[PDB]
RNA sequence: CCCCUGAAAAGAUAUCGGGGGUGCCCAAAGCUCGGCUCAGGCGGGUCAGAAAUCCGCCGUAGAGUGUAAGGGCAAAAGCCG
């Protein structure tokens, strides 16, 4: 039977938690202050998952355009394709490396 | 039952998850450990020897109780209840299937050949590792002629080449 | 505790001192929190910048530090607490905070509570505060008529008592029915004091 | 013999014992006008503002469902606490069984029919009811455990123990205790 | 169409592969604010009992969350108003 794709159709794994990160999670992640050219990693916080980005983002690099209210507006690249992901800082880190 | 051969070889994922499979056989061996299982007792023997498999394989029910039985008669026989320890040491986890065309099996069972060809269940066997112990015998030094008489009654019951190992407890 | 797979709950959540679901919508707004918390003798208010490796406290104070304007009522009464209010709503303005977020805690928004009184003396000194128009006490709580109207009534009824539930009030000289007429001479020389500071 | 008199101290000011609260209740099995009834009882009896209990869950065998009002129980401080509890043992006779102590500090003993009571009258109106009082002995500084902000446990010392009830009742209440 | 597995720690991934579910239901089972803590166990308590209401202690969630499966949730995402 073919793959059926909602939209958080294979994440068992990444959704999941160990026991010692069970509950709510810091609020560090909230009070970061992204500026245009800012360089963030799309870390997917299962507790908040209606606002989490697609699984097929976790992991990637993107680049801070602007704001939108609350959220950030982000540019990211999923293979060669430019994808614009708009999330709440909660689902972000910030990239120091460069 | 089909030939043993036809389930020696380790070909695909474990199948234990009873929960998600309907109708799986229950266990047919009724004891597994046998003579004088009591630790106190046990502390008197001062012997151990090991059924240890050559080969990676399955072990169907059905040897493992059929050596069970005949390596448990000869040491009850010649050894004596109280004077020996004997523990068949792995448990027939997997559940085996088949692909046979059959009656009050489910609608599927009735589409001949390989057209739904995923098994019913046909048995359980045990998957075993090189090395792995098969049976485990705590004994007294002045019967190990007939504890290795007894394992060897046992290994030609079982679908993969052993090797009897015998050290001290 | 017992167990690995038991989580320990954060700390400042195991203490009871904080509400984090409550702070999580405190921080959404991105903007200074005037933090009020109140103690069995005092009161604290602190305007508070939140920062990720931690707080950064811009303007705090507890009402000891009412003694430095000639403070001679009670600790952390209504009219102490809107003093408090002035003296940080004073120093905040000074710093360049324009517009705080009230933060109480764990306390509860009973209307009148002193923890709108601090909030109605930081508003009067020149930083908003967003707040409904039913929770701030009294013009007379403020002023302390309640506490003198207590008093004046303990005296002609049990005067002994008068004595023993307000023996600190006649140690510094203050006796309570004079409570309304010091608070507007102490409200006076703080105002003076930070509008001619501002004016400089 | 007053609540503010009524105090077994030991050799530590703060150490002393006191009846913390007072809880009567009174169990009836569904019906509201039955309730009522019971309501009434324990006002009267009291001078206390009964509150209405809900059942916590629907138990077929009993019929009651969760969330009616199944049980009217009312607690007494201070000198309400003091007064009653004063008639309630005597509606006993000044026996309590030593059984019937807790631990930690909790008496309770029950009332078969309110009529032993002192001061209440056979009424073909409101029937005939029992009663179970509850009587809780608290140390001073059990706040802790129960204010809103930075709760913690009182210390282990600080707790009122089988044995102190037990002389409670019997050296502060004069109560015969089995 | 949806969940888990197959699926090989980015992404994608098939078979008349495996285990299930969907064509609804709810004016609340929807919104928000506040308070509270669940399953279960123990001690005491009038009928009263394994199980009713009451007092106390323990209780990492062993409960609940309409509905499959997986995920999340304890001053809550559960319970009550
Ligand atoms: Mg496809
Ligand atoms: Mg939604
Ligand atoms: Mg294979
Ligand atoms: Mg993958
Ligand atoms: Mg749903
Ligand atoms: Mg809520």
């Amino acid at each position: 039977v073919k793959r059926t794709h909602g939209y958080r159709y294979k994440s068992r794994k990444l959704l999941s938690k160990a026991p010692r990160e069970r509950g709510m999670s810091g609020l560090s992640r909230l009070l970061y202050e992204y500026k245009p050219g800012d360089k963030v990693v799309i870390d997917i916080d299962p507790t908040f998952i209606s606002t989490a980005p697609h699984r097929r983002y976790q992991g990637k690099v993107g680049v801070v355009i602007g704001t939108r209210g609350r959220a950030y507006v982000i540019e990211t690249y999923i293979g060669d394709k430019k994808k614009i992901i708009i999330t709440t800082p909660e689902h972000l880190r910030p990239h120091l490396g460069g | 039952a089909r030939p043993a051969r036809c389930y020696r070889r380790i070909k695909g994922p474990p199948y234990t998850r009873e929960e998600y499979i309907h109708g799986a056989p229950m266990i047919q061996i009724p004891k597994f450990d046998m003579g004088t299982t009591s630790a106190a007792a046990r502390a008197a023997f001062t012997m151990v020897a090991k059924l240890v498999a050559e080969e990676r394989g399955q072990i169907r029910m059905q040897a493992l109780e059929a050596a069970r039985q005949i390596s448990s008669k000869y040491l009850t026989k010649y050894v004596g209840d109280a004077n020996y320890y004997l523990r068949l040491n792995v448990v027939p986890h997997h559940v085996l299937r088949e692909n046979r065309m059959l009656a009050m099996a489910g609608a599927d069972r009735l589409q001949e050949g390989m057209r739904l060809a995923f098994g019913s269940p046909a048995g359980r066997a045990a998957r075993v590792e090189p090395g792995q112990v098969i049976f485990y015998v705590e004994f007294k030094p002045e019967h190990l002629a007939h504890v290795k008489e007894a394992l060897r009654r046992a290994a030609s019951k079982l679908p993969i080449p052993t090797r009897i190992v015998v050290e001290p407890k | 505790a017992r167990g690995a797979r038991y989580k320990v709950p954060f700390r400042r959540r195991r203490e009871g001192v904080t509400n984090y679901r409550k702070r999580r919508k405190l921080l959404l707004s991105r903007k200074p929190r005037l933090v009020v918390r109140k103690t069995n003798k005092h009161l604290i208010a602190q305007i508070v910048i939140a920062r990720p490796h931690g707080d950064e406290t811009v303007v705090g104070l507890d009402t000891r530090v009412l003694s430095k304007f000639g403070w001679k009522g009670d600790e952390n009464n209504t009219s102490a607490a809107y003093l408090l209010g002035l003296i940080v709503g004073y120093k905040a303005r000074a710093k360049g905070i324009k517009e705080a977020i009230l933060d109480i805690g764990l306390h509860r928004p009973t209307p009148g509570a002193r923890v709108f009184a601090v909030m109605k003396g930081v508003i009067d000194a020149g930083v908003e505060v967003p707040h409904g128009e039913e929770v701030v006490p009294s013009e007379e709580r403020i002023r302390g008529e309640h506490v003198a109207e207590y008093a004046k009534r303990l005296k002609e009824e049990a005067p002994e008592a008068y004595k023993a539930r307000f023996s600190r009030y006649l140690q510094r000289g203050l006796p309570p029915e004079e409570l309304p007429s010091h608070f507007e001479e102490v409200k006076k020389k703080i105002v003076e004091y930070y509008e001619q500071k501002l004016a400089k | 013999m007053k609540w503010k008199e009524l105090v077994l101290v030991k050799d530590h000011p703060m150490k002393r014992v006191y009846i913390e609260k007072v809880v009567v209740n009174i169990g009836v099995g569904t019906g509201g006008e039955r309730l009522e009834k019971a309501a009434n009882l324990l006002r009267e009896l009291t001078g206390a503002e009964p509150s209405l209990r809900r059942a916590k869950r629907s138990i077929k065998d009993f019929g009651i469902r969760k969330g009616e009002p199944i049980g009217v129980a009312v607690t007494l401080r201070r000198d309400k606490a003091v007064e009653f509890l004063m008639r309630a043992l005597q509606a006993v006779g000044n026996r309590i069984k030593r059984s019937s102590f807790d631990e930690r500090g909790n008496v309770c003993f029950g009332i078969k029919e309110h009529i032993m009571l002192p001061g209440v009258k056979y009424d073909p109106a409101v029937g005939i009811w029992g009663m179970d009082v509850c009587v809780r002995l608290a140390k001073p500084g059990l706040r802790v455990q129960l204010r809103r902000r930075r709760r913690s446990k009182v210390g282990k010392g600080q707790l009122v123990t089988r044995e102190e009830a037990v002389e409670f009742f019997q050296k502060v209440l004069g109560v015969q205790v089995d």
